[PDB]
């Protein structure tokens, strides 16, 4: 059974290069079809998405208003990916978790998510 | 009484390795893999039990990962399509299916160039492609060609590759005729959905594997014996055009008439197919029918295959039903199920008329019987033909026991 | 953009009732619609995927239906543990947007 | 490399067969070379690896370390006669490092 | 190669660990190869004038000859636990080549006996 | 008790060696090295303690002997000026320097061009060149630009280099924090006098270096922290006629009223790098004074730099005595302190303005204190950023005492 | 390799002295690592059939077989003192893969 686990900083204070990793233990990156989605969830209201990377070709993807702020890395050693944020500001805030999806059989580009994390609270404050 | 260590002991060992490139000679674009083609030396084995399982296979995942890079690496020298966002203006085309294209007209700072209907979001007049901004278009560059090639795979040293020569042999279970070679044979993979097109042949009689066969999820592949003779036809002429943005390689117009890409199939052979396969499906009680896809989206209920560079949809559906299929063709493509990303994939001029064969097909069982084809995976497509290669590293330093003084 | 809404707020219901969650998009986008259980604390899990296939390891007791750019999701018994938060994302390309979120109450 | 043809056979046939024993061409070239010092590697470090412990190569090797009935003590016509390496391999394979770290131990005492 | 790591510090742990133990690219991969061939003959060449001496392979083998108090001072309890090896290799620099000469014509009479 | 024989062993002893061509990735005149650009290794060498020498390091001896043997081979191709001593024929030309410029003229078997005052020695009306006979003169091909280019520096197998990572370090002394590393940096050399123009910058506060520090006759070098914009212009357009001899690619007449070339020095960012090196050559006892260079010939009393290939000689007196800072162009110079030989350097067509930094100082200690700039030294001006490099042979080959049979 | 210095002389001499001790350059640099690799592969290969029969490596080996009368049996001072190898080997010609043979089944012999 693949578990996700992720670490981080408790306090962060705003305006700086926030970085964020997550630990894949079970499966591997490689796989076969899938996705590690980065996504937070705010208290008040639902989730919002803030991108994704492939798992061969290390391709991309980012959400339409989070550009030039979001650059997700990844390296094959340690079985782990990680996130870089820019401009934390107020925003940025809450809990924030380290997903992974699997492609759906009846359709053709679909991924859902299915595997979650534990989820780490990025607490931002002078 | 006393320990002693033997070199060049013939044992092996399971383990993960990483392989390389092989080809024939020569003069999927290459231009990266070594074309050494050398002495092909097989060695039979006697005696020896060895298990294979091509479900949990490791070289699968590296040629994939191989190919992947190749394609991401020779997608990136091409041209961007990035600020195509400009507000088109489709009207219609320019004796059915007529309404599958509509030219369009735009600004980029005026030209315009044929466009397919499907090709377009229905921006309900105004127009506008299926993914501008938040996915970008990557077209391919026309210096080279996709083309199907054959290659080989060998590994290095320190590790072998067993081949099991057995016919009667599925996915799993243990391989008595085993044999192990340095190389494979002249394999020829090609990318499609609901069949297998170009590949190897097996001999005797029909054969299926699966991983489980009891869950409805686990696709089911049949490898055939008899090739079917698929060649199809695409009834059309088209022109070129270029505009600069950059020099947007596309399609301008239509020289004669429009009339939509459709062939016909052997009906014998289908028939014998069928009945083959059939013959076996029953095995493994319950009586058995052929249904189409459950649906979904697009090229994942038809069949999807190319010809030339070029990428055919054709409607399937009656095939597996109670022989001429409609087929719509279309330039845009998402290419490993990726997001984000896109092919813009021009046409050619001319007519194309490409020759292929039938070696396998691709079937799901359903829950709650009614084989229904589909799947969308290329991993099983290209395990059709690494059933019999499996890598494994080898460890001379045996260790045995004998009385030394 | 894609923008997703979910109505009503919240409900009031017992326990082995019948609950229904309708979700609205903005167009039609056939089935490509997932619904996820948001239990009070740690993270959610998927319950629904593709709006008509079950998920392997959750109760028979929940049932989802619906195409185009109406979805409603209904549940066949109320549970101790079924006390959550429901949401309904979309997978139709990037962005994939949440719903607003719907919780249940007990009186 | 490539002595895998004495596998599933006697180990007295074994031990006696083991004992009598323009971009283009540069790209190839290339590949054609790496490949030959990798196996010169692999070749360099199995003789280090078979020098270290005490025999400085050779075919067969008599250490000083002797053999423990701990590590399934059997007859010597037990194995020599009826079964190939598969099943000696996966019998030693529970104390593999064992025994190479007593055989190392024993050869730095000498 | 590349076993600086270890330097400056004890070597038990030294000895443990060796014991455990488009034209651009072209051109990259080229002087890569070459670097290691001839860290590779460079290897060869340590490995004969090893195997000339009585040691061929045997990467920890001791000698042919007794050592002599007369070289230096110390044992085992107070070098192999609080120095690294500069102490020795300055100490070994007055008679670097009488060290390697002595080991020779020892293993020379070994063969003759 | 024995004798005993390691491999693997991490010692080092000091040797000769070179070091081969290493750059990044491109497309001073380079097309003679190899372009190597790898991820950065480092493996740090701690609790390590290994002295450091740059004043007798033989790496920048063999660094400057393959600098100058680069520019031996691009010079060959080039073609000769030695027939050129025909008696020239300067007039005056028509606010200030305005007899610094003559109109000459030479029969070459008629033709004219502008020269330089000081480029020309006064034969006293009838002129002729500083060196024609028993010191030839070489140009440079124009078909190349010997302008500055960050590169690195590798050793082959079996050689390292170590660097310092201690911020406070002079030349001499022990090296705490020392750590191996396989290739140097992008180091950008540049030949400049009295200061040193771009170059690696240093951490901390400011800090200072020499051999002796008693002796008058060695070199000071300071290395500064927070860098100095200077830029330059050079207000003036030219024109280019080639006269056939053979070529003779040299500038023919002048377009525009001449103006006065100078380099826009901020007086606060000066008197704040003069007040932060005055706060420690002040130790090491009595009052310390600034004055300007002992005098002799050009180049070695101002400030001498390159702008893109182009020379300038600016007068940096009044920088040292108390802004402005008149400047001279001179063509004909004798590179590398050189006799028998000279360059040419034809100037280029138009304006140029070029952008560095300040980076490092160069003192000279007067005796009979008054600290004076120059020395000539251009060894200290490399040395300057290789004082974190030193190469080093290893032999894995210790020896110690213990028990053996 | 290169050691043909000290021939046609005796070898006793000989054993004293062999125990005392553009594009264009890419494909020129790449002909020069492949020569380099085949002549290294050949060393590894001489060096190979020297240690299977138990010598392993080294210059001077001491093989346990003794020497055989009807190899054309001589006293010692008729060849370590005025020939050379040249007629040496033209002599030991015939059945020099026997010799090699025996040798190999001499040494087997006496590590079993
Ligand atoms: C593929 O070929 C094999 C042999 O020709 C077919 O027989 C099946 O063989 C396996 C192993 O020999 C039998 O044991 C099973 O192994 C799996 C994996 O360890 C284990 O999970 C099962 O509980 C079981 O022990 C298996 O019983 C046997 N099948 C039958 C019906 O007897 C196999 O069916 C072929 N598969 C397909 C999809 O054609
Ligand atoms: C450069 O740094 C060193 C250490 O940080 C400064 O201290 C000087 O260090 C040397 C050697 O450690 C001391 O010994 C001297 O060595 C020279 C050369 O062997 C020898 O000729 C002298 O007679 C003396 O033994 C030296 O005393 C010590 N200096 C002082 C004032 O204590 C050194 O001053 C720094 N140099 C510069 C120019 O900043
Ligand atoms: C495993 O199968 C292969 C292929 O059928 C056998 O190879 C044949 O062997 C015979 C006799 O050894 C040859 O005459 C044929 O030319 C071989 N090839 C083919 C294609 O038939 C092999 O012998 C089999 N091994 C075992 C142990 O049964
Ligand atoms: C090829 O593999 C099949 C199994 O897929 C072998 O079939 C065996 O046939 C015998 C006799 O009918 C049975 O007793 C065995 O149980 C079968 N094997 C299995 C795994 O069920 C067949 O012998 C193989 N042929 C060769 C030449 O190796
Ligand atoms: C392509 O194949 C599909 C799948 O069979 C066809 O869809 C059928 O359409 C008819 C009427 O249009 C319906 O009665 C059937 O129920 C549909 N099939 C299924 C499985 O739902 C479709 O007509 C074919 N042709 C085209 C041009 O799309
Ligand atoms: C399957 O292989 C055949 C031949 O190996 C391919 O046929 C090619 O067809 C094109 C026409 O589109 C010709 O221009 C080529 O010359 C043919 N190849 C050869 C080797 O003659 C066929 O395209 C392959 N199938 C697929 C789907 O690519
Ligand atoms: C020597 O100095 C370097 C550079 O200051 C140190 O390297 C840093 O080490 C820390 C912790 O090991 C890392 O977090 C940094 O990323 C390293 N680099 C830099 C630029 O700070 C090194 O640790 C020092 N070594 C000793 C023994 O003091
Ligand atoms: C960098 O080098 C300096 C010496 O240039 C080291 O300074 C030492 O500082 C201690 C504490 O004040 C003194 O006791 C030593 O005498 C100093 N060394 C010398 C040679 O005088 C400094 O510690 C070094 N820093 C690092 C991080 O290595
Ligand atoms: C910086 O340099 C520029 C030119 O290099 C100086 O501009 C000159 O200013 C004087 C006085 O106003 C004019 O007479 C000159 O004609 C200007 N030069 C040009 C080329 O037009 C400027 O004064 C310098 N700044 C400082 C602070 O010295
Ligand atoms: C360039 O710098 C020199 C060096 O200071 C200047 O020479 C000075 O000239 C004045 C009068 O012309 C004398 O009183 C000074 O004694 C000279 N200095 C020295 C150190 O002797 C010179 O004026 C500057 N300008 C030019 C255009 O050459
Ligand atoms: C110091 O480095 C800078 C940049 O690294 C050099 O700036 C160059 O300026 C010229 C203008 O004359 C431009 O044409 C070049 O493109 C610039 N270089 C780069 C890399 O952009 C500057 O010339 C250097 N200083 C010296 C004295 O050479
Ligand atoms: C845009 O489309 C309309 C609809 O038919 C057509 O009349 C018009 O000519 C098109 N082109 C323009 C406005 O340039
Ligand atoms: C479609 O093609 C026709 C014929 O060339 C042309 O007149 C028309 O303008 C095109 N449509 C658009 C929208 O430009
Ligand atoms: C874009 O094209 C339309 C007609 O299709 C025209 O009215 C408009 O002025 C054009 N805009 C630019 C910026 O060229
Ligand atoms: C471009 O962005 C807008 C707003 O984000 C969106 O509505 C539109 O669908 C996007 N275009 C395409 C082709 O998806
Ligand atoms: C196959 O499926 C059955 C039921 O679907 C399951 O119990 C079993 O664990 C699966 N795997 C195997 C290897 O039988
Ligand atoms: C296709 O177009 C070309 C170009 O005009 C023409 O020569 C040819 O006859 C056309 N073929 C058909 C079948 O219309
Ligand atoms: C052959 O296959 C077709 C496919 O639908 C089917 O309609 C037809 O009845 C078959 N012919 C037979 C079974 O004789
Ligand atoms: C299924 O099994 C039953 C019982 O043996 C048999 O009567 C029936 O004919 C079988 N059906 C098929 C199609 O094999
Ligand atoms: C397939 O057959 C079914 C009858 O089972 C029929 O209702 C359906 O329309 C058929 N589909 C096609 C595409 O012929
Ligand atoms: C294309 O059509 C022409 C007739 O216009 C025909 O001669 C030619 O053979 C066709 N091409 C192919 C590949 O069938
Ligand atoms: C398809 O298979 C048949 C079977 O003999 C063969 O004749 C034909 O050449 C094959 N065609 C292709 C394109 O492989
Ligand atoms: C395989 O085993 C049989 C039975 O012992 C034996 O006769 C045969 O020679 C063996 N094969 C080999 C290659 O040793
Ligand atoms: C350096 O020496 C100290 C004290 O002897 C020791 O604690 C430390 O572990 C040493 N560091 C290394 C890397 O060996
Ligand atoms: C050489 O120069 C002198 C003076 O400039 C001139 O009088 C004479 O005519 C010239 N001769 C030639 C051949 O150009
Ligand atoms: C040549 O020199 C004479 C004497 O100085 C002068 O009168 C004449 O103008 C000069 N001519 C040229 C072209 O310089
Ligand atoms: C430094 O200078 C003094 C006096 O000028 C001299 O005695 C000494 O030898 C020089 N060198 C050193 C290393 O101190
Ligand atoms: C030099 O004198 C000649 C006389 O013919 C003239 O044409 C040329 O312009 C002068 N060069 C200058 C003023 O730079
Ligand atoms: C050049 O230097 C001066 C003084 O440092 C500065 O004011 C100016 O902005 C720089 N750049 C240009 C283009 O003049
Ligand atoms: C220089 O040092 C000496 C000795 O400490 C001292 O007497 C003298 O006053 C110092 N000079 C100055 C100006 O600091
Ligand atoms: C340099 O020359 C260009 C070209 O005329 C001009 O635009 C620019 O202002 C000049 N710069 C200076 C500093 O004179
Ligand atoms: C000079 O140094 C300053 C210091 O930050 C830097 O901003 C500037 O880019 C540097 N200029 C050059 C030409 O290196
Ligand atoms: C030369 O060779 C002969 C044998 O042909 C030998 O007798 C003689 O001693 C040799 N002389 C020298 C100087 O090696």
């Amino acid at each position: 059974q693949v578990q996700l686990q992720e670490s981080g900083p408790g306090v962060v204070k705003p305006s700086e290069t926030l970085s964020l990793t997550c630990a894949v233990s079970g499966d591997s990156i490689k796989s076969a079809y899938q996705y590690w989605n980065w996504i937070r969830q705010p208290r008040g209201k639902g989730p919002e998405w803030i991108g994704g990377v492939y798992s061969s070709s290390d391709s991309t993807a980012y959400n339409p208003s989070l550009e030039s702020r979001v650059s997700i890395s990844r390296d094959t050693s340690n079985n782990r990916f990680s996130l870089n944020l820019r401009s934390v500001t107020a925003t940025d805030t809450a809990t924030y978790f380290c997903a992974r999806s699997v492609r759906d059989s009846r359709g053709w580009g679909r991924y859902f998510l299915d595997t979650w994390g534990q989820g780490l609270l990025v607490t931002v404050s002078s | 009484l006393w320990v002693t260590v033997y070199y060049g002991v013939p044992v092996w060992k399971e383990a993960k390795t990483t392989l390389f490139c092989a080809s024939d000679a020569k003069a999927w674009a290459t231009h990266a893999c070594v074309p050494t083609d050398p002495n092909p030396q097989e060695m039979v084995l006697e005696n020896v039990t060895e298990n294979f399982n091509m479900w949990k296979n490791d070289m699968v995942d590296q040629m994939h990962e191989d190919i992947i890079s190749l394609w991401d690496q020779s997608l990136k020298p091409c041209v961007k399509l990035t600020p195509l966002c400009v507000t088109l203006n489709c009207t219609n085309v320019n004796n059915n299916m007529k309404e599958e294209m509509k030219n369009c007209s735009f600004n980029t700072t005026k030209e315009y160039a044929l466009f397919y209907r499907l090709d377009i979001v229905p921006l309900n007049s105004e127009y506008r492609l299926i993914n501008c901004n938040t996915s970008t278009i990557t077209q391919i560059c026309p210096k080279v060609s996709f083309d199907p090639i054959p290659i080989h795979y060998c590994a290095p040293a320190g590790y072998a590759i067993l081949k099991c020569n057995n016919k009667t042999f599925n996915g799993t279970g243990p391989c008595n005729n085993v044999s192990t070679v340095q190389c494979t044979h002249g394999i020829k993979p090609v990318v499609s959905t609901q069949l297998l097109l170009n590949g190897s042949l097996a001999e005797e009689e029909i054969i299926i594997r699966s991983e489980n066969l009891t869950d409805n999820a686990k696709t089911i592949i049949v490898h055939l014996n008899e090739s079917v003779e698929i060649n199809c036809t695409r009834p059309n002429n088209m022109t070129r055009k270029s505009i600069r943005i950059q020099t947007f390689y596309a399609l301008g117009d239509i020289i004669g008439d429009i009339r939509q890409p459709h062939c016909n199939i052997s009906e014998a052979k289908w028939n014998k197919t069928l009945q083959r396969v059939k013959k076996k499906l029953k095995e493994h009680n319950k009586t058995i029918k052929f249904a189409p896809s459950s649906g979904g989206d697009l090229e994942i209920t038809t069949h999807s295959f190319n010809c030339r560079g070029e990428f055919f949809y054709c409607n399937t559906s009656k095939l597996f039903n109670s022989i001429t299929l409609p087929c719509r063709i279309k330039q845009i493509i998402n290419m490993w199920q990726e997001v984000g990303r896109a092919m813009y994939a021009p046409p050619i001029a001319g007519n194309i008329t490409c020759k292929s064969n039938i070696t396998g097909l691709l079937l799901t069982r359903d829950g709650g019987e009614t084989f229904r084809p589909g799947g969308g995976d290329m991993r099983d497509n290209w395990r059709s033909e690494l059933y019999k290669y499996k890598v494994v590293e080898i460890k001379p330093l045996g260790i045995a026991p004998t009385k030394c003084k | 953009d894609i923008q997703m809404t979910q109505s009503p707020s919240s409900l009031s219901a017992s326990v082995g009732d019948t609950v229904t969650i309708t979700c609205r998009a903005s167009q039609s986008i056939s089935t490509w619609l997932a619904w996820y259980q948001q239990k009070p604390g740690k993270a959610p899990k998927v319950l629904i995927y593709s709006a008509s296939i079950l998920q392997s390891g959750v109760p028979s007791r929940f049932r989802g239906s619906g195409s185009g750019s109406d979805f409603t999701l209904t549940i066949g018994s109320l549970q101790i543990e079924d006390f959550a938060t429901y949401f309904c994302q979309q997978y139709t390309g990037s962005p994939f947007t949440f719903g607003g979120g719907t919780k249940v109450e007990i009186k | 490399l490539g002595f895998l043809g004495a596998a599933g056979s006697t180990m007295g046939a074994a031990s006696n067969t083991l004992t009598v024993q323009m971009l283009q061409l540069g790209v190839w070239g290339f590949k054609q070379l790496q490949a030959r010092v990798l196996a010169i590697e692999r070749y360099l470090e199995v003789q280090q690896l078979l020098g270290i412990w005490g025999c400085s190569g050779k075919l067969i090797c008599c250490t000083a370390v002797p053999w423990n009935s701990s590590w399934s003590n059997k007859s010597q016509e037990d194995i020599w006669d009826n079964m190939t390496w598969m099943q000696w391999d996966r019998e030693i394979g529970n104390y593999t490092d064992t025994i190479y770290r007593l055989l190392e131990e024993s050869q730095f005492q000498q």
